[PDB]
């Protein structure tokens, strides 16, 4: 076994003890850290014995809750700067006789301790810059320090990565898809291409509605960074500052749900309303086919809302096969999303997950676990809590990789980007309006059902949700 | 074979709401939680000598999904309406939550409790007398809880179960 | 769902990272940024079964040659990559094969031989030559292009099949 530098000149050579590090009982074949000092966390982050790139992502995603970015940079620079040992007795004797020392211990220490640790420090810098660049975006001095450190690393052994990381940093400062097969043809119904003024729920093709919403919702899903999640910042005062992508995504979902509800209760005529609901369930069907689970729940939420859920006369006339489609989608959310979670884990991506349960799990993980563990008089960073958060952000990221093979239709995309069912009204008054509309079109028992004039001048018959294909 | 109560926690985000259900379900005696595993929101308890099963839905963190409120609420037979005692806005929100619950359940008499939660050591801005008055005007119990010490947590959930049993 | 630990090894610059990122993101990386050690996950349905792939992307540069043992211990299967326009990278393959066998102390390690950059006309390693070596190892040989996606899924999912039947 290799001798180490004295802990007096190199802090990362302190022996492991239960006062500075605690392991999970379960291996995997590398140890799992339950808790430790920052020093010990950083030593294991850059350990000479093994690599653990997943630890790097975990640490870089979550470290800010126990260490400042400026301090992290200081510590890994400190980790990088390893003293070499002095010649041994055998070396000494060779030198005293005018011979070249074998330097066996020095060479082994360079090869098996210094170079792996330095390389792994560089790997942290690389990951930090490529995947967590916001620390540098928000603090230019931190970036200057990083550039300086990287730019002044000497020695032929690190040279390739140092030159690379320098270039990577420069690129990141001033800052595409291949398939596999071509996307299916864009489908059109009553509204023809270019006629955005006629675009509406029943006039667009239900297939193309689902596709373009799935593209939109996928882009929104894919844009959310871990920095919008860690620290539960999307729930705090500065949420619009710290979580703008998450909140845009959630607001899209909310607006689509409200739009479905509005389309339904503003269709006073029963027969037409049945056509509207049936079209929405068809759009749900295409969402399921595309694994757009956010889109699925958008519809389900709308159908279970107070204004819509109570429309018994409408539900009555919905074909039994669509009732089953709706009920099956609803059952995904039952028992704390038990069937949703099983389905997400079994499908072939691309998909659009429902983000909501990730937020709840991250919030609760962070709220229900202490920041530190107290052991033998010492305060240790509770790292298993951070690993739990990083497992959730990691799963989020895993589903953000796969792009949809679907063609954008710019006008339909724009139509849904600009959807604004609430208009200038505040939520409560719009929401009270929807429910009053519901009461109007289907009054409570024992009030008899009124009739209402039709409002749609074009045909109500759906073109269906099976895709067509000309030569 | 025992009775199972479907309990739903509602209230403003960002002010320690999730601590209530976590402290209930929690180990007790060990500060730890994995919301990811089942049994993290289900709990067998004895209330006035009758054993029952608590299923608690707390979607803390999803407050911005405001159009999902109705569907989440629909699932419950009893409700905890939670505000933070250092956040007046969360207290003023209570009325709309109650109105929304009534609408979803289609009833003027839904088992619910009002819960004032102390989530940190910041200054209180909602006096307990204000919350008492509000609760009395609604005809529902009021319980104050601490998010750190577990005080009042059992009382909040047990009281709600009594409201259900006596409905 | 079963989890598979895949490891991609081979000389520097043969396109290990480009292959991996094409698989993960459907995107061709044009830049040549030497890897130290990167990790990717992919949920995918292969032969009707849902898998979770953990892909370890490794360093080809010789300066990192002393750090291979540690990733070879965890790997269940290995993509051994060379570039068909780089004879030396083909000659380096046998050193990876032997080290993997040594580290795992087994003659029976799931493996696929991959000849990358098959989109380039200027070939210097002939398919027959690579095929002969693959046969001597008892493993399949697949030619790929990280740029066009040719053979990319075939190479990775074949490795998965071999881990499955191992
Ligand atoms: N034409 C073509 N170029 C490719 C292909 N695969 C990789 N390249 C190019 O070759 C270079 C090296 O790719 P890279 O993936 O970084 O190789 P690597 O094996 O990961 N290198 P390292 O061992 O240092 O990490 C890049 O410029 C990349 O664009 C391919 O299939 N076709
Ligand atoms: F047009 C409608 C109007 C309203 C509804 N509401 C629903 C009703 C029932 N079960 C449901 C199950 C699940 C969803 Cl999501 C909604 C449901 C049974 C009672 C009757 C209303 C459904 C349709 Cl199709
Ligand atoms: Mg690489």
């Amino acid at each position: 076994q290799m001798r180490l530098p004295s802990a007096d000149v190199y802090r990362f050579a302190e022996p492991d003890s239960e006062e500075n590090i605690i392991f999970e009982e379960n291996m995997q074949g590398i140890p799992i850290i339950k808790a430790g000092t920052v020093i010990k966390l950083i030593e294991r982050l850059t350990y000479h014995m093994y690599a653990d790139p997943n630890f790097v992502r975990t640490f870089l995603t979550t470290y800010r809750s126990f260490c400042k970015p400026q301090e992290l940079l200081s510590l890994i620079i400190e980790r990088f700067e390893i003293p070499e040992p002095e010649p041994t007795e055998a070396d000494r004797i060779a030198i005293e006789n005018g011979d070249q020392p074998l330097s066996a211990e020095l060479k082994r220490f360079r090869k098996e301790y210094i170079q792996p640790v330095q390389l792994r420090v560089l790997n942290v810098c690389r990951h930090w810059v490529e995947h967590h660049f916001y620390d540098f975006e928000r603090d230019a001095y931190l970036l200057q320090r990083m550039e300086e450190f990287i730019g002044t690393v000497r020695g032929k052994a690190m040279k390739k990565w140092v030159e690379s990381i320098t270039k990577i940093i420069q690129r990141k400062k001033i800052a595409n898809i291949t398939f596999q097969s071509s996307p299916p043809t864009v489908e059109w119904h009553i509204s023809r291409p270019g006629h955005i003024e006629t675009f509406d729920l029943l006039t667009l093709h239900p297939i193309e509605i689902a596709r373009q919403l799935t593209l939109l919702e996928s882009d929104l899903y894919r844009a959310v960074q871990p920095s919008e999640l860690v620290g539960s910042v999307w729930t705090k005062e500065d949420k619009e500052i710290n979580s703008p992508n998450l909140l845009k995504m959630i607001r899209h979902t909310t607006n689509l749900t409200l739009w479905f509800e509005k389309c339904i209760v503003e269709t006073e005529n029963l027969e037409e309303r049945v056509a509207v609901v049936s079209r929405i369930i068809e759009i749900l069907q295409v969402f399921q086919e595309l694994n757009n689970f956010n889109g699925v729940l958008e519809v389900v939420s709308a159908m279970n809302s107070s204004p819509v859920y109570r429309l018994d006369h409408t539900f009555e006339q919905i074909p039994s096969r669509q009732k089953k489609i709706l009920e099956e989608a609803h059952e995904l959310s039952e028992d704390h999303y038990k069937k949703y979670l099983a389905k997400l884990r079994s499908i072939n991506p691309p998909c659009v997950p429902f983000f909501g349960i990730y937020l709840t799990n991250i919030l609760k993980t962070e709220e229900g676990n202490p920041e530190v563990l107290k052991r033998h008089g010492k305060e240790l960073i509770n790292f298993s809590k951070r690993r739990k958060v990083a497992e959730i952000t990691g799963e989020i990221q895993q589903y953000q990789n796969q792009p949809y093979c679907l063609r954008v239709e710019s006008d339909i995309k724009r139509f849904f980007e600009n959807l604004n069912p609430m208009g200038n009204s505040m939520e409560k008054e719009f929401t009270d309006y929807l429910f009053n509309k519901s009461l109007e079109i289907e009054p409570r028992n024992p009030k008899p059902l009124p009739r209402f004039p039709k409002k749609y001048s074009y045909p109500l018959k759906s073109p269906g949700v099976r895709p067509s294909n000309p030569r | 074979g025992m009775t199972e109560y479907k309990l739903v926690v509602v209230g403003a985000g960002g002010v320690g709401k999730s601590a209530l259900t976590i402290q209930l379900i929690q180990n007790h005696f060990v500060d730890e939680y994995d919301p990811t595993i089942e049994d993290s929101y289900r709990k067998q308890v004895v209330i006035d000598g009758e054993t029952c099963l608590l299923d608690i839905l707390d979607t803390a963190g999803q407050e911005e999904y405001s159009a999902m409120r109705d569907q989440y609420m629909r699932t419950g037979e009893g409700f905890l309406c939670v505000f933070a005692i250092n956040n007046t806005k969360s207290f003023e929100d209570i009325h709309q939550y109650r109105e929304q619950i009534k609408r979803v359940k289609d009833s003027d008499d839904v088992p619910m409790v009002l819960v004032g939660n102390k989530c940190d050591l910041a200054a209180r801005t909602v006096e307990s007398r204000q919350a008492q008055d509000l609760a009395r005007s609604y005809g529902i119990p009021y319980i104050e809880t601490s998010a750190k010490t577990r005080q009042g947590v059992e009382d909040a959930f047990y009281t709600l179960v009594r409201e259900i049993r006596q409905h």
